């Protein structure tokens, strides 16, 4: 699991965050996650420990060691933890719930409280650090985006559309675009002014994709920046190339029969360490490893007795 | 039913007032005499 | 006004013209009742402005100048305008009293309602005989010694319409209602005097019947264990438990009350006696053995209550049995044109209803000879259910007055309520009905369906049902949906119906019946909808709202499982609409009500305003709240934001076709109803 | 018990009114002499004597009737109830049948299958010339859920 490059975890309602291999597709070991579900996974840039954002509880267990017990127990929170962010250094981590209260987490301190807060109007739904490492872009349930300045907390509050509650955002590693998606199942992408000293960090909308007809749950663009997976309600994950806005390739996990109702809805998309292949969870249980130029289930990945919402994909070496 | 309207109480404890009343209007007869009522019983309940 | 708007000039020249037109046509009501409502809003527009620059000396009295100036106008406006209307003039009566207890300390302003007290007609006041009680108390004496003399003169035509209030009033906890309703008592006997002898022992008796010693010894141990056990108030736990002690010490008064005291009442006067030696002493070896006899008899009661299904009169209260032939009339009945329906005779057997509150189900026996049904409930304050079904009269007899809704035969069922106390009164039983609830239940159990299918089987794709997120509640919520057929009401609605003639009329009500309650409710602000609280009448078909315990968003406000809907507008309920949707009758049915309400937007403003403003009504906003006035302030103009369509957006008016299309949406939409409580039961 | 059922059924010689209330009389007091349940059973004679005793049991007897059926005479039974309604159709003998099988999706039993989809087609016709608005509106309605 952690001497092994790659990491594939995996975890969803059935209490448990089984780590598969990318190469063969074998449960190596699970891990038990009582008294909630798993929100969102997230490995650490330094692959230490994983992390697992639950139910009141911020979850970090040992990727190297096996079966051990979970080493950070982050309690103090309400009302769900949506995502979990985690600061290149190291020493930080940023959270998101339903409290419209976003926080910092400053692992290297053992103190169990948090260290800053930057209250919303709206429960947040998703965080995202911008890849400076300054900005901490925010998302919420009226649909108002912020950028908390990690410097001088000067929130740039921006609202897309009027009540519609944004679900996911991502920012590409080469902070040239960033895209935002909402409930409608549009996505909005914004052109990053190129200011860092200067922290303007100007949004100028380029296009609203009419991606799906449905609810749409995460967008993230690739390593590369040249691709961007969006995952939506209706049973398809669209891949959008970033210079042309088109859709390159359409990933979906549909019946093909009219006679199916409510086969599972599709929220993953992680990209390959090269942007060759492309890891997705879907509700129907069932992890699907796709490859994005030709549109294949490489490899699926099964045994998850419930539902499958989180993943997590680490390539770096 | 010993001077007790049963569906008055409902069901289960009509059943033991009228045991416990059965039993004080014998005991104006013969008052010293082990009573043991049996209340819709068995019927091992009755042999033993 | 509609131009310009209301300001400091516009007011002296739509004055001008309101006058003219009086002076044009003198017995024209229309000219009469705007120039006076103007008026009232040109002090309420002063007012306002008043507070807004002055608190945010010489001021306070031009102020006081200048209001009179518009009251005195106001004041003789109304009065003429109600005998013109006669018989509806509510809105202007109300209007009225506002305006007297507000101003009426004046002498200026109580000369004019003098003067107008006395011009109109004593029947006038018999609609807000409820407002008037609950200022029977004003600290101002010029408007209470008025009030006296108005009541006095309700006392000596048409006693019964004041018999009821005003017995509960004489039995009130605060000192100053209970003295002025005794003093009015007084002099109310010397006319009848029977009357208030027979009300005063049927009341007395209703509420022994309402709340027995064993019922309210079992609720003071909840409180007080809570109390003690729980949150560590020992003080509080006294306070409690000693009216109970108190109560009992009155002796035992019935035969219940008696085999009460021998079997209890032994066991509870000596955990009096733990309890008084810790008062003077502070053990806990002393306190626990009261404890220990506290839920030594608690047990005891809690095992007999189940078996207390049902009352007799002779054991409970033979004083009601002994009751023949009283003139004392049946609890709102009584009305200035028809004949006094007076009970004949009460019935001896009270058929106590299994519920969490144990309702009894009072009959009376008219002297026309027809029974009439109650449910006498305890401990649950009934004086907002007696204020909401006022405005559902209101509402009746606008939809009576426009075309449109009087052709479609529009109406909202509504029932009598009768408060005997704070915490019980009678409710007017309506018969025919059971609750959707009931109906889905023996439906379900008919077709051997499981009766919670829907939460079985999200519990069975999600165990953590209520730990998950937005998006994963939608879907699970989406995927039961789909997963279960949602025609059960419709269905059932078909095969009890005896014949398709039948089944269309009784659907075509239901229908109408609903939309109508839909967006009466949603401007009420009615919350918790859940189908145990709304029940169909099984042969009108129209539908009935009963248990309006949150009023004005409390359902929003709380914290915990806060309501997103409106108003109740699930799938089962679609389903037995017509085949197309509810763009049929419903969505047109909606349209016609939000215009007759908007049209009269004056008339249902008033009467929202004066029962909110109530001191005794005050309670429920301040327990919403987290002073009192300016919460009352904005729950109104919340309301009135509905009714001009500026709710959803204050910037941008909306129109009603489009404000009813917004409000279907919220209540139909899935991130809404996930969220709802489950006992909502969001999937019915 | 099935011969004077079968000549009543496979008749359809009927080229007037009274011909098929001639026919409904007959069928009526054979379901009753048939009837299982002595209580109908022993209305018969007073059905014969006056017609809205025999009028009023209609539905029971069919029921009673149709219940015993061992399948191949209900096959029998609604093939003619078929020709009846589609063929000379005799106003009131449709509405006679139209409750008859409104009657019929009240009970537990269900619907009698004629023609498929419980003549969801054809009862709808009948009573549009029958103008029985709302048992027409209320087949229509199933016919608009199925489709």
């Amino acid at each position: 699991v952690g001497s092994d490059p790659v990491i594939l975890a995996t975890a969803g309602y059935d209490h448990t965050v089984r780590f598969w291999q990318a190469h063969s597709g074998i449960c190596t070991r699970t891990v038990q996650h009582q008294d909630s579900q798993v929100n969102a996974l997230e490995v650490t840039p330094d692959r230490s420990m994983i992390a697992a954002a639950g139910y009141q509880h911020i979850r970090m267990y040992d990727l190297n060691s096996n079966n051990p017990n979970p080493i950070i127990s982050y309690d103090g929170v309400n009302k769900n933890i949506a995502s979990v962010g985690f600061h290149e250094d190291g020493r930080w981590m940023y959270t998101g719930g339903e409290d419209c209260t976003a926080r910092i987490w400053d692992l290297r301190s053992r103190n169990l409280q948090c260290q800053r807060i930057f209250q919303v109007n709206a429960p947040i739904n998703c965080v995202c650090l911008h890849p400076n490492q300054a900005e901490l872009i925010v998302g919420d349930q009226s649909g108002a985006i912020h950028i908390w300045d990690l410097k001088t907390d000067h929130n740039e509050q921006l609202i897309p559309e009027p009540e519609v509650s944004i679900t996911s955002a991502h920012i590409d590693p080469d902070a040239s675009y960033m895209a935002a998606v909402n409930s409608t199942g549009n996505c909005y992408v914004w052109n990053l002014t190129g200011g860092i000293g200067d922290e303007v960090t100007q949004l100028i909308p380029k296009t609203k994709i009419p991606a799906h007809t449905r609810y749409a749950l995460q967008c993230r663009f690739s390593p590369d920046s040249t691709l961007l997976a969006t995952c939506s309600a209706d049973q398809t994950c669209k891949i959008w190339r970033t210079s042309n806005f088109s859709l390159m390739t359409e990933l979906s996990i549909k019946s093909g029969n009219p006679g199916e109702s409510s086969r599972g809805w599709m929220w993953g998309c992680a990209f390959s360490g090269d942007s060759q292949y492309i890891v997705t969870a879907s509700s129907d249980n069932l992890a699907r490893l796709w490859c994005v130029e030709t549109g294949e289930i490489k490899r699926e990945y099964g045994g998850h007795q419930k539902a499958v919402v989180c993943l997590a994909f680490n390539d770096s070496v | 039913e010993c001077w007790i309207d049963p569906l008055s109480m409902g069901p289960q404890k009509a059943l033991e007032t009228i045991g416990a009343n059965l039993q004080k209007q014998y005991e104006n007869w013969q008052p010293r005499a082990r009573y043991k009522q049996s209340l819709d019983p068995t019927v091992d309940e009755v042999k033993k | 006004l509609n131009l310009q708007g209301i300001n400091e000039s516009t007011i002296p020249k739509v004055l001008q013209y309101y006058s003219a037109a009086t002076e044009h046509d003198r017995s024209w009501y229309k000219a009469w009742h705007a120039w006076a409502v103007m008026n009232f809003e040109a002090v309420l527009h002063y007012k306002h402005q008043n507070q807004a620059r002055d608190e945010k000396k010489k001021v306070t009295e031009d102020l006081s100048k200048t209001l009179l100036m518009y009251t005195v106008p106001a004041v003789q406006g109304f009065f003429r305008s109600i005998s013109l209307s006669r018989g509806n003039n509510l809105q202007d009566t109300l209007r009225v009293l506002t305006l007297w207890f507000d101003y009426g300390h004046w002498p200026d302003v109580n000369e004019a309602l003098v003067e107008g007290v006395k011009a109109i007609q004593i029947d006038t006041w018999l609609q807000v005989i409820p407002q008037l009680i609950a200022r029977i108390d004003t600290p101002r004496p010029l408007v209470g010694r008025l009030i006296h003399q108005l009541l006095t003169d309700i006392g000596r035509y048409h006693p019964q319409a004041l018999i009821y209030p005003l017995t509960v009033a004489s039995k009130s906890t605060t000192t100053a209602r209970h003295n002025a309703a005794n003093k009015i008592l007084k002099n109310m006997c010397e006319h009848s005097n029977t009357l208030v002898q027979q009300a005063m022992m049927v009341s007395e008796e209703l509420i022994r019947v309402a709340i027995l010693w064993h019922e309210m010894w079992h609720e003071g141990l909840e409180e007080a264990s809570r109390l003690y056990f729980g949150e560590r108030n020992v003080k509080g736990m006294f306070e409690v438990l000693e009216p109970l002690h108190a109560m009992m010490e009155r002796g035992p008064q019935t035969l219940k009350e008696t085999s009460f005291n021998q079997a209890y009442g032994r066991d509870l006067m000596e955990a009096q006696e733990w309890c008084r030696k810790y008062m003077k002493s502070g053990n806990v070896k002393d306190l626990t053995q009261a404890w220990d006899l506290y839920y030594h008899v608690f047990r005891r009661i809690s095992k007999q209550l189940p078996q207390l299904t049902s009352l007799e009169l002779q054991y409970v209260s033979p004083k009601l049995l002994m009751c023949r032939d009283l003139e004392l009339a049946v609890p709102g009945t009584y009305d200035p044109n028809q004949p006094i329906i007076r009970i004949q005779s009460i019935a001896p057997s009270l058929q106590v209803i299994t519920s969490k509150q144990r309702p009894r189900k009072l009959t009376l026996m008219g002297s026309n000879g027809h029974e009439f049904v109650f449910l006498l409930k305890g401990h649950e304050d009934l004086r907002q259910d007696e204020r909401v079904m006022q405005l559902f009269g209101l509402v009746n007899t606008l939809l009576a007055n426009d075309p449109t809704s009087l052709r479609k035969n529009l109406s909202i069922q509504r029932y009598a309520v009768i408060p005997l106390s704070t915490n019980s009164g009678l409710i007017g039983w309506v018969p025919h009905c059971d609750t959707l609830h009931a109906l889905i239940r023996d439906y379900r159990e008919k077709k051997k369906i499981l009766l919670n299918i829907e939460h079985r089987i999200m519990l069975r794709m999600a165990p953590d049902y209520d730990h998950l997120t937005l998006m994963q509640k939608v879907e699970v919520f989406e995927h039961a949906v789909n997963n279960t057929a949602g025609d059960d009401l419709a269905k059932l609605l078909w095969l009890k119906s005896p014949s398709s003639e039948v089944w269309f009329d009784r659907r075509t009500n239901y229908t109408r019946s609903l939309a109508v309650m839909s967006m009466v409710g949603y401007i009420l602000g009615l919350g918790d909808r859940h189908p145990s609280n709304l029940m169909l009448d099984r042969l009108s078909g129209k539908i009935l709202h009963i248990d309006f315990g949150d009023c004005f968003e409390v359902a929003m406000t709380r914290e915990k499982f806060p309501e997103k809907i409106p108003f109740r507008l699930t799938r089962m309920l679609t389903n037995a609409m017509e085949v197309t949707g509810l763009d049929g009758n419903y969505r047109i049915t909606c349209h016609t009500v939000m215009e007759v309400l908007r049209e009269h937007k004056d008339s249902v403003m008033a009467v929202l305003e004066a029962f909110v403003y109530d001191p005794l009504l005050n309670w429920r906003l301040m327990d919403t709240n987290t002073a009192l006035n300016k919460k009352a302030i904005q729950i109104i103009n919340r309301v009135r934001d509905k009714l001009t369509g500026r709710d959803f957006s204050h910037d941008d008016t909306l129109d009603v076709p489009t404000q009813v299309e917004l409000l279907i949406k919220q209540a139909t939409s899935h991130e809404n109803l996930c969220q709802c409580y489950i006992g909502w039961c969001p999937f019915w | 018990s099935t011969i004077n059922l079968q000549k009543a059924w496979g008749a359809a010689r009927r080229v007037s009114k009274d011909d098929w209330l001639e026919w409904l009389r007959r069928l009526s007091l054979e379901l009753l002499k048939d009837s299982s349940s002595p209580s109908l059973r022993s209305c018969w004679a007073l059905a014969q004597a006056y017609n809205p005793m025999a009028r009023d049991l209609f539905n029971a007897a069919f029921v009673s009737c149709w219940s015993e059926l061992n399948e191949d005479q209900q096959d029998e039974l609604i093939r003619s109830i078929e020709l009846a309604l589609t063929s000379q159709d005799i106003a009131e003998v449709t509405q006679t049948l139209l409750n008859l099988a409104e009657f019929m999706e009240h009970s537990d039993k269900g619907p009698l299958p004629l023609r498929d989809d419980n003549g969801i087609v054809l009862l709808g016709e009948r009573a549009a010339k029958c103008r029985a608005y709302a048992k027409a509106l209320h087949y229509k309605e199933l016919e608009f859920q199925k489709g």
